[PDB]
């Protein structure tokens, strides 16, 4: 992900403000609600028969944490996402068989969650830098 | 296919947007142009800089078209026929670009309606925008 | 939206396929499973090896569903309702997979109908398959 | 594109049989017919108001040749598509602003043209190897 210094600036500043215990669970939760096929990789996680169900569901929040955990990593290694996400690639691709389009969706949901949490602070330029990041991360996962 | 729940969610959310409709449309466009620069090639004759009267003007048209579709959610094909003809035939808009603009419209709403943008409302708006996009790409 | 020209093209092509419908369906599936291995995860309980009676059997069902949609091209939503309910709700099929199967069905037809698969017929079948896919993904 | 030896075998054997003067024009022609938005990058090429028009149109055939020309290259350099297509990337991306999804479409149209020309010879395994190739080429162009 070829971020400019100002793109890095925008991503980093906002990201330090992120509650890493909650945002990940919100993003994953919203994915399973908005794009229900995605529930298919998570039938082991329990009750997903409603939004409130999905949202207020501990296995969802738990896993979201890791997901967001992994994303923060990629944020530190912007100049090397392929290497960073080499392990996770061969998991979702070789082990789980998830289509790459779904990574794009998670990234976009994440972006919607950031917008939701930060409101006016999530400006168009700030959004644009974050789209570059999620795109880079999705591609690295797809590799 | 929109459910009775989706339909009320979308109405509710548009109710909450109220008179900011035009303004949010313009902001959605700017988000799209910045995040997805290939979209700009459909507007070579606009100034796309921040505060552009043409972007503002266009966001209002886009927001009005969306409200018209909410207002006639049950017969969108007919309501949106002239617009789908414009976008598919004359403009040749790549269908992928509808996903991008839809996303930026959701981002915009999320950024402006903290209480209203619940997971259920998010899902309903996503479906509504997808249905609008389907109509707008139906005439190839 | 299918035009009167598309509709005749699709009928024509299905006319030319004739009684090979089932066989081509099975071949389309094998093409899909080999070219796009992630699709196989929806059929963990099938044997997907070449010559599999289950694949053959399934290709016939898929081809019959397609013929039923051609036969009722003007009211596909109703015709395909039970199937869209199965695919969206129970099976949770990723919408992307419809593009993959549609592609393999076109490849299959191209491979079997040299005279019939003209550019115009290609375009019409692509639209028909996309419309079928839209219906089959309409119930999320 | 990580082709196995048998995947390379299948791709190479069939490709030597390809009429490079015609297939490229057929693929590009079909793209503009089946996916009409794509005509937008080719309004300079003349009459595109019908299939017969597009198909029997010299600027189409001409350009298709190059396209297929470029593809044959990538076929020789399967182990290095990024490097091979470095120049063409910064063209369709930086100069022309074409969405990557459209490369996927061209690749699939090409595959349909190969199936059309080779019939039974374009077996499921042969198709699978060719999907790997067009995917790799599309990605390299997207980079
Ligand atoms: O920006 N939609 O015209
Ligand atoms: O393979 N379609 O069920």
């Amino acid at each position: 992900v070829h971020l400019t210094p100002e793109e890095k600036s925008a991503v980093t500043a906002l990201w330090g403000k992120v509650n890493v215990d909650e945002v990940g669970g919100e993003a994953l939760g919203r994915l399973l609600v908005v794009y229900p096929w995605t529930q298919r990789f998570f039938e082991s996680f329990g009750d997903l028969s409603t939004p409130d169900a999905v949202m207020g569901n501990p296995k969802v929040k738990a896993h979201g944490k890791k997901v967001l955990g992994a994303f923060s990593d990629g944020l530190a290694h912007l100049d090397n996402l392929k290497g960073t996400f080499a392990t996770l690639s061969e998991l979702h691709c070789d082990k789980l068989h998830v289509d790459p389009e779904n990574f794009r969706l998670l990234g976009n949901v994440l972006v919607c969650v950031l917008a939701h949490h930060f409101g006016k602070e999530f400006t168009p330029p700030v959004q644009a830098a974050y789209q570059k990041v999620v795109a880079g991360v999705a591609n690295a996962l797809a590799h | 296919v929109l459910s009775p729940a989706d339909k009320t969610n979308v109405k509710a959310a548009w109710g909450k947007v109220g008179a900011h409709a035009g303004e949010y449309g313009a902001e959605a466009l700017e988000r799209m142009f910045l995040s997805f620069p290939t979209t700009k090639t459909y507007f070579p004759h606009f100034d796309l800089s921040h505060g552009s009267a043409q972007v503002k003007g266009h966001g209002k048209k886009v927001a009005d078209a969306l409200t018209n579709a909410v207002a006639h959610v049950d017969d969108m094909p007919n309501a949106l026929s002239a617009l789908s003809d414009l976008h598919a035939h004359k403009l040749r808009v790549d269908p992928v670009n509808f996903k991008l603009l839809s996303h930026c419209l959701l981002v915009t709403l999320a950024a402006h309606l903290p209480a209203e943008f619940t997971p259920a409302v998010h899902a309903s708006l996503d479906k509504f925008l997808a249905s609008v996009s389907t109509v707008l790409t139906s005439k190839y």
